[PDB]
This record gives C-alpha cells, structure tokens and sequence, in this order.
RNA sequence: AGAGUGUAGCUUAAAAGCACCCAACUUACACUUAGGAGAUUCAAUUGACGCUCUGA
C-alpha cells in the first residue's frame, strides 16, 4: 500500500517559507515601511547608531529588511562667511524596518531617542525613494 | 544614554587618518566630529 | 543548531519505523565556588591569552570520583556483565590497581580494557588497592 | 461605581549635552583612536609633515608647524561655551536650562481641599473629546506657557488608582521641541525634576512609581 | 567486522569502529568516544569536579586527558568527522595535536578481505 | 497541423525491485531512479545514476530516519538555515541487515 | 517599454497636443530620473588613490605590558556593556509591562477608551530630531564680546531684504 | 494585616542546556571563530528574608 499512515513524513515545503501599508483597522496602523535615516557629518558614529538600531531590532524580533547607504554630500565651507574654503562633508544612511505596532511605536522610538549619540539626526517617513 | 553608540573605531581597512575636530552649528552647539587637516575648530557660515 | 536538534529526534520512541528498531553536596559546592575563584587568579588570565593541566593528579582525583561510574560504560561495552553475570550491573567503587612484573622494573600496568601480552603474564599480578576481607578472582 | 473621571500627562526634556563619560569609558576612546592612527594610511596632513620635511631638510645642506599655531590660537580664543549651569544657580530647580545631561519632568503641586496633593500634572475629561487631547488641552491653560511640544501617543502609560468613590490617573508621555515657558518666576508652584531629585518630592504610591515609564540611564 | 559503509548522502558517515565527538557548548566543551551502536566507551567533559580545576586551553586539555583514557581502555584508532568550519578552527586543531600525540591515530585502518 | 513533436520516449522502468523483507545477496541493486525517492542506509551504496545497491548479503527494510545533509551540500545546507526551529525533514532510507555473520574461527590443524 | 510607449502614441497619431507630451517627456525622463534618485554610487568604494600610499606609515611594535592592559580593558568593556544592556533591556522590558496592564485596565474599564486606545496619532510619520550636543548653549556662534562666527548684519545681507 | 511562593533571562534542567555580551570578519545582519559574564533569600521538610498579590 505505497501512500500509508506514514503519508507526508517529509514535506520540506510548507515548514520552509517559498518564492506599501499595514492596513490592520482598529488596532490601527502597525507601522510599515519605514525608513530611519541616519546622518552625521561623521562617518564612524553613523555606522555605529545603524550597528546599534540593527541589533536592537533583531532583539525586539521586528523585522527590518535593508541596511543600504545614502550617498555622500558634497559640500564645502559653504562661502558665506578672505572667502573660506574647507570640505566637509556628510554621510547618511538607511535603516529599514516592516514591522511594527501601534503599542511598541512611542516607545522603541524611546530607546532610539535615548541612546541616539553626539551630533546625529533621524528622520522616520514612508517610503518613495531610490539610490 | 547617548555613550551607547559613541565609542568606534574606523571599521574599513584603508583610509586616512581622522582627528578629533570640533566642528561648531549656526544654533551655537559644538560637535566632536573627525576629519583630515587636524583644524582643531571648524565653523560653518 | 539544526543537527543538534535533528540528533535528538533519533532517541526518540518514533511509532513509525526505525533504523534503531532493527539494529539496536552542601559543603562541596560550598568548597569548589571558592576553587574556581582562587583558581582563577593564579592562571595571571595570563596562562588563557596555554596551561598544562598535570594529568597525573586529576587521575587520582578522577579515580575517587568518577572512575567507577565511567568504569561501568567500558565494562558493559566490553559486555562483561552479559557474559559475567547474565546482566546484573554493579558499579566498582574499590579502584584495583593490578599490575604485572617486566622483570625487576618497570610494571606494565593493567587499565580497565588494556592490551598486556602473555609473556608479561607468565607470573601472577603484583595487586594494590588501598581498601580495608576481600577474594579477588581472575 | 462611580468613577472620578481624570487625565494626565507627563513631560520631558531630552539631553541636549551628552553624558560625561565614564572613567572605563575614557579609556577605550584612547585606546581606540590609538589604533586607529597605527592603521591609517596617506594622511594629508602628514604628506606634507614628513616628506616635505626631507627636501627642507637637505634644501639647506644641499607647511606643517606654522599652520599649527595658527589651528592653536583659534582653538585658544575661542573660550569654549560652557556646559555648566549646575554650581552657579544650585538653587532654579524650576529652570528650563538646570541640567544638560539628563531627562527632566515637570512637576506641579495643587494644595487640593482634601489632602494637599503635590502633583505630576493632571486632567479632566469631558463626556466628550477624546483621552488623547486631553493631555493636549492643560499645557495651554494650567500653567499658561507656549510649548510648541510634540506628543508621542495615544495609549498611556501610567495607571494607579485611589477610592475613597473610585478615582482613576492616566499618564501620557512627549518632548520638547523649543521652550518658552512664560513668566517663570510664576507662583503656580511647578519645577523641572530629574529622577534623582524627585526621590524626596514625592511622598505617595500615587505617585512613587511613575518612574516605571522613565528612561532610566 | 563490518563497518556500515553506506549514508552516501548524509552527514556524517557512519563508517567507523570508534569516533570522535566533541560538544562544543557555553561554559563546557564535551568529548565523547563512541562505538557504531551509539554507546559511549570514555568521555572527559569539564563538568567532571576533577578537569574542573586546572576556552582553546579547556579544548586541548581534554586531547591530553581523553587520549590518555582511550590507552588506558585500549581505543587505539579514531576518525574524527567534523564540520569544514570547525576543522579550521583553532580549538581542535590544539585538540588533534593533543590526541594524534597523545597516542591514538584518528585514521581508522581498513577492513579487510580476501 | 500537430506542431508537438518529439515525446516518444519510452518507459524508464525505475522503481523498486527488491521490495521490503526481501532477501538481497551483495551487489544486487535494490531500486533503480531519478531525483532521489529513497536514500541509502545502512550497507546500501549508490551509483551514478543514483540507483541503490546492497553491499552486504542481508534482508533489505526500509525506515524513516531524520535528514542531515553535509555542510559542502550548498543546495541544501541552505534548507535547512529557512526551517523554524521545530523542525527536521525526514527523508526516507533503504536498509540492509546482514542475515551472515562474516566468518567463524576453524580448527586447522593440531600443533 | 513604458517609456517610449507614450512616445511612438503621440509620435504615429501627430496633433499639437501630442507634441507637447512627447516633448515633455524628454523632460521626464530626465525628471524622473531625478525623481527617483543609479547615477549615484557610494564612498564604501576605496578610491586607488590610497593604494599605492599605504607604505608611508607601517610601523608598528608590541610589548608584554601593553598586551596584558589590552587583554583586561577589553574584558572590562565586555563587563561594562554587558550589565548596562541589561539595564536597558530592563528598562523596555518594564515599560511595556507598565503599558500592558495600563491598557487592559481601561479596555476593561471603558469600551470607549478601548477603541480610542490602541490608535496613534499620524504626528509619528514627520518625526525628526537632533543629537545632543556638546555645548548647548546659551548663546553662540558668538553674540558680540569679541567673538563671532554667526553671519553679521551692518550693511545687511544675508538674503536679500536684510 | 491575609496570601502565593522563590534555580542568573527561561526552563514536567539537576549547579545543566539554551538565551545573552565584546571583539575579528560582513554595507550591516546572519553564520562562524576567539573570548567574557553569571544563580539555588538565609538558618535547623521545617523555621525565618525577597517579590508579586488581597488590605486600610
Ligand atoms: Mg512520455
Ligand atoms: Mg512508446
């Protein structure tokens, strides 16, 4: 009897994964694609906050699904105030995130609000952007 | 809890040196920033 | 992580089929919390960032304590005790020390699953113990 | 039951000074940036130090000092602008600029009829609006300021009860975005408290465990 | 004897007399010498209050203590069977050194016929 | 018209040909395929084109055990590191107990 | 080929108004492909500029007494980050359950307020804030003791009307 | 005042296994490799400290 009461012993398929909003109303909206950005005039402390959002976020078990940079600006000594001249420049870059709740939003804000570091700015939005 | 994410290294393998610049803001406030050319002060017009 | 897991399942009862079916202190405690606490600081972390470890002592100390629960497994794998004593398990809490003369020095001695040759076992084994009547049997 | 309709918020400033770092935690930039200047690698700054250097050198047997001073003496006259308000006043607790290193709540007192409550700012709510503006309404009246101070969210954080007739508290939390706080030399009895310094500020159980929504640090 | 000479596909082979285990784990590292049927013959775990007293240099005590226990329960021959990433790794590379010199040969010699 | 040109491939005759209980001397082949639908166990090899074969003279059985492929297995080490962590795969396996003990001690001679 | 779709639709027809389309299209693409933001690349790339460079700074040297300070410092500051996680990770652990049951007990109080509760406010989306510093300060780029870096205005342009 | 009790985070673990932390690779994460850290609330199943409860 080839089938048996053994039938479907190894299915390696439906238990393996295969292959916008968060609509969700009431509870409302769950946050969903959002993209903090990081940007210093730095390039060691911004790398250092992406470490530290990255690991808190994979602690907390919400997911995040890109790491990617922003390019880097290309400013001088803007001569507005013998005319100065010297380069310094800015480096931003992307931390994404897909889940989130409407009960865990103001506070794991919290926790990237109370250990943000000397001289950087976040700035959370939806997504239509592009390297 | 901003010491958190202060203290790195230069996590890339070639690359100049960077030296502990405080750079300065329109709204008064001074940053430990690192760059080239060790101008221990920059200001931003 | 997955074939830590994976060699769990295969102790398991399994109802279906199986390749097993057809070929199968307070004080010391108390005493060994301030052992690693001075035992750590002697190692100055200098001997981590290449100890020794003598062997000889930690065999006198394995032999006290966990020589007999060990000896058991080598002399059921050896099946000793299928043949012995048609099962019935015990567990040798006398550490026997039996030894065989290489003429005037040294001793060959013998472990629980050694290899001593014949011509080594022409005359009777030189026997210590350190217990206090007794019949030993070979 | 009856129930004692009541809203609340809470407040606070964040850090505009970062802490004062620890003295294991003063090391290891030194040690940090000492590595990192072993492994760096074409300095601009010292392609001009040591290897013009060589030609000055032997120029004379036949650029990198006097535009050192210069980098000195800007960073001289520039008195640096204090991060120190702390030994001079020791006394404003109500300030808006005491500490800088630190998160702060404001803090309010009622001499109520029945007890004489000293409070962490409270509301009422009316059949009516919701429990969300409810803590947007008193920032405007109960201490007549303007806070352009944006909220975080719509469910509390804080919940503790008293019956006599039941009554209810409801703590909210937001930040500051600017700050002007209007005559503070004002009788309305408020101040600005750290977490260590509300530790003999507040008497009561209504109030001694609202610290378990503050940032601890 | 025989040696089960096939699981072409799995990992790892079942073809041996003896091999050699080690459980790398938190605060431990275990070592266990098995037979084809799955009962352990000796092990040297630092659980054991006696390798307690006296990490790379946990690792490589035990090829001095275990090695010293397969001869003194005849175990001569071993096959050691591990992971790609861990047969670089410089726990058991100390750990081999202490047991191909501590006496027994992890190379388990032919079974022979004819 | 009939555009369809070409399926005229006959019948590959690959299934099982020493059923389960079957006695199998050494070398006989216990299932011919493709695409693995039974893996070997014990004391059964395979060839190139995947087939299974007993390599010692026994009883062949057939059981369900627990998958762990190598870890130089990249098409499938990848399998398993998308699994939750309940889980494992459970292929099956095709067995061969030895029914001969392989050999006996003999008196040759008296000396 | 959506891009060139709205062209060769206005390109085969030929009104006046279909001029104005493709023509502005040609605008387009060069709008969108400012919209958009693949024309740039990152500086994670090393410029070859400091590649034959690198030999101008090697030395290096190690002694025993730096090496045993560089072992416990670093075994201090996996002590130091590992407790003071702790207390953060305490911290959300407490202040979610400081949200839990502060929002069963209204849920359970009050299906007005259970409704209301667990909604936001959409002031979350254009969120944006700024470091902590290390001089706040009272003021600046310097207000006129002798000092300044803020852009002056006697004879007054910074922008056009002063 | 009444109560449930009680192994570091967790555990039909009994000084264990997982989790966790810092490095080194990775844009990062992950993996791996080198390390790091810890508990039976205390006295003879009792008695007595820590919390969480039911109180005013
Ligand atoms: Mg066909
Ligand atoms: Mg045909």
């Amino acid at each position: 009897y080839k089938t048996k009461p053994t039938h479907g012993i190894g299915k390696y398929k439906h238990l393996i994964k295969a292959e916008v909003r968060a609509i969700n109303l009431g509870t409302d909206y769950e946050y969903g694609v959002l993209n903090i950005h990081l940007t210093a005039y730095d390039m060691t402390l911004a790398e250092s906050y992406a470490q530290y959002v990255h690991n808190l976020c994979n602690s907390l078990s919400i997911k995040v699904e890109e790491s990617y940079a922003m390019p880097t600006k290309t400013i001088e000594v803007l001569q507005l105030q013998m005319l100065l001249d010297s380069v310094l420049t800015t480096h931003e870059r992307v931390v994404q995130i897909s889940g989130l709740s409407a009960t865990f939003a103001e506070i794991f804000l919290e926790i990237i609000q109370s250990s943000l570091p000397e001289g950087v700015r976040l700035s959370v939005k939806e997504h239509t952007e592009e390297d | 809890d901003s010491s958190r994410a202060s203290l790195t290294r230069v996590h890339r393998q070639a690359y100049a040196r960077l030296y502990p610049v405080l750079l300065v803001k329109q709204d008064g406030s001074t940053i430990h920033i690192r760059y080239r050319e060790p101008r221990r002060m920059l200001a931003m017009p | 992580r997955y074939r830590r897991r994976a060699e769990q399942e295969a102790q398991a009862p399994h109802w279906w089929r199986t390749y097993r079916e057809y070929f199968g202190r307070t004080q010391q405690l108390l005493e060994r919390k301030q052992a690693i606490q001075e035992l750590r600081a002697n190692v100055e972390e200098r001997a981590a960032r290449t100890a020794s470890v003598p062997l000889d002592a930690v065999r006198a100390e394995w032999e006290r304590t966990c020589g007999p629960y060990h000896k058991q497994r080598l002399a059921e794998y050896y099946g000793l005790y299928r043949d012995l004593f048609h099962g019935a398990t015990f567990v040798p809490r006398v550490p026997l020390h039996v030894a065989y003369a290489v003429g005037e020095d040294d001793l060959m001695p013998v472990y629980c699953g050694n290899e001593v040759t014949p011509t080594e076992a022409a005359q009777a084994p030189e026997v210590t113990y350190e217990a206090e009547l007794w019949t030993l049997l070979l | 039951s009856p129930w004692r309709l009541l809203g609340a918020l809470c407040l606070q400033r964040p850090p505009v000074v970062s802490k004062p770092l620890t003295p294991l935690q003063e090391e290891m930039a030194s040690l940090l940036q000492q590595i990192e200047i072993e492994r760096s690698l074409y300095s601009d700054h010292e392609l001009r130090a040591l290897d013009e250097n060589q030609r000055l050198a032997k120029k004379k047997a036949d650029l990198a000092q006097d535009l050192e001073d210069m980098w000195e003496q800007k960073f001289l006259q520039f008195k640096l602008g204090a991060r120190i308000t702390e030994a001079d006043e020791k006394n404003d607790r109500t300030s808006l600029n005491r500490k800088l290193d630190r998160n702060l709540v404001l803090l309010v007192r009622e001499k109520f009829g029945d007890q004489d409550v000293w409070i962490l700012p409270q509301a009422e709510w009316q059949p009516g609006e919701t429990l969300r503006g409810t803590a947007e309404r008193t920032l405007a009246t109960l201490s007549e300021n303007n806070m352009e101070a944006k909220f975080l969210g719509n469910a509390p954080c804080g919940h503790y009860t008293f019956k006599f007739l039941g009554a209810k508290v409801f703590f909210f939390k937001a930040l500051l975005l600017t700050g002007d706080f209007s005559q503070a030399g004002n009788k309305g009895h408020h101040v600005w408290v750290t977490k260590d310094e509300l530790g003999d500020y507040l008497k009561p159980k209504y109030l001694a465990q609202v610290r378990r929504f503050v940032s601890d640090l | 004897a025989r040696k089960e000479r096939g699981w072409r596909t799995v990992f790892p082979s079942r073809e041996f007399w003896h091999r050699l285990r080690v459980i790398r784990t938190q605060h431990h590292v275990e070592a266990l010498v098995e037979h084809q049927n799955g009962k352990v013959v000796v092990s040297a775990s630092t659980r054991e209050w006696a390798i307690k007293k006296h990490n790379v240099v946990a690792c490589e005590s035990i090829g001095r203590v275990l090695a010293q226990r397969c001869l003194e329960a005849g175990i001569n021959f071993m096959v050691y069977q591990p992971t790609p990433w861990e047969a670089a790794s410089d726990s058991m590379k100390r750990l081999q050194s202490a047991m191909t010199e501590g006496g027994v040969v992890l190379r388990e010699p032919q079974r022979i016929y004819e | 018209s009939s555009k369809n040109l070409g399926g005229k491939s006959s019948g590959r005759r690959q299934g099982i040909k020493k059923m389960e209980g079957h006695y199998v001397h050494a070398g006989n082949i216990i299932a011919t395929q493709r695409h693995f639908r039974w893996h070997p166990g014990a004391h059964v090899g395979v060839g190139k084109n995947k087939c299974l074969y007993a390599l010692e003279e026994g009883i062949v059985r057939y059981t369900k055990e627990v998958y762990v492929p190598h870890p130089r297995n990249t098409e499938a080490v990848d399998l398993i590191t998308r699994l939750p962590k309940g889980a494992v795969l459970y292929k099956t396996f095709v067995h061969v107990v030895p029914a001969k003990p392989e050999g006996t001690f003999k008196l040759v001679a008296m000396l | 080929p959506m891009r060139s779709e709205p062209l060769r639709k206005k390109k085969k027809v030929d009104p006046k108004k279909d001029q104005e389309a493709k023509e502005r299209l040609k605008r387009k693409i060069r709008k969108l492909e400012k919209a958009t933001q693949l024309i740039p690349i990152e500086d994670f790339i090393t410029p070859l500029k400091f590649l034959d460079k690198a030999r101008e700074r090697p030395q290096v040297e190690l002694t025993f007494e730096e090496t045993e300070r560089r072992a416990l410092l670093l075994k201090k500051w996996s002590l130091y980050k590992q407790q003071e996680r702790k207390m953060e990770r305490d911290t959300i652990r407490a202040m979610l359950e400081a949200q839990q049951e502060a929002l069963e007990e209204l849920q359970l109080e009050s299906p007005k307020l259970h409704a209301e509760a667990i909604k936001r406010d959409p002031n979350l989306f254009p969120f944006e804030k700024e470091g902590p510093h290390y001089t706040p300060p009272i003021p600046n780029y310097q207000p006129p003791e002798g000092r300044y870096n803020d852009i002056t205005k006697v004879y007054t342009q910074v922008e056009f009307k002063r």
